[PDB]
């Protein structure tokens, strides 16, 4: 066999999936190096923001 | 007259003053640091993007309109002059230089 390389996965136009139209569709990351628009990805038993590498619950 | 896009954008890229792109426009609108907003009116049909249209009514931003994507992508950003075609759809200008002819035409466009 062979070890495969990693390709950048493509979700298509998730830029409106950060909002819900006023009202956002995902929850905010508390930070001082991030903030003013930076949200956390809400997975099924955890909540994830990229830069701080923060898990909630 | 179109020196309200020629004399501000070409003199604005030299000063770390452009926020080009769409999600960076959303993070810049949540920063409350949008001063100049060049929209698109070129789309598959324009009803698919309503977020930058409605977050200024929450956030009190100036809006100047254009009708073109390819002349927008020739206004701002990079291109070959078999040619590198990229197209920009929404521009947040964050900062400026110091201008004495073109402060007003981006300033006074509040109709
Ligand atoms: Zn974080």
């Amino acid at each position: 066999p062979k070890k495969n390389k990693h390709k950048r996965k493509k979700v298509k136009l998730a830029v409106l999936k950060y909002y819900k139209v006023i009202s956002r569709l995902r929850r905010e990351c508390p930070s001082d190096e991030c903030g003013a628009g930076v949200f956390m990805a809400s997975h099924f038993d955890r909540h994830y923001c990229g830069k701080c590498c923060l898990t909630y619950c | 007259v179109n020196t309200a896009l020629q004399e501000v954008l070409k003199t604005a890229l030299i000063h770390d003053g452009l926020a080009r792109g769409i999600r960076e426009a959303a993070k810049a609108l949540d920063k409350r640091q949008a001063h100049l907003c060049v929209l698109a009116s070129n789309c598959d049909e324009p009803m698919y993007v309503k977020l930058v249209e409605a977050l200024c009514a929450e956030h009190q931003i100036n809006l100047i309109k254009v009708d073109d994507n390819k002349k927008l992508g020739e206004w701002v950003g990079l291109c070959k002059i078999p040619r590198k075609v990229v197209g920009c759809s929404c521009v947040v200008v964050k900062d400026y230089g110091k201008e004495s002819q073109a402060k007003d035409v981006i300033e006074e466009y509040f109709k």
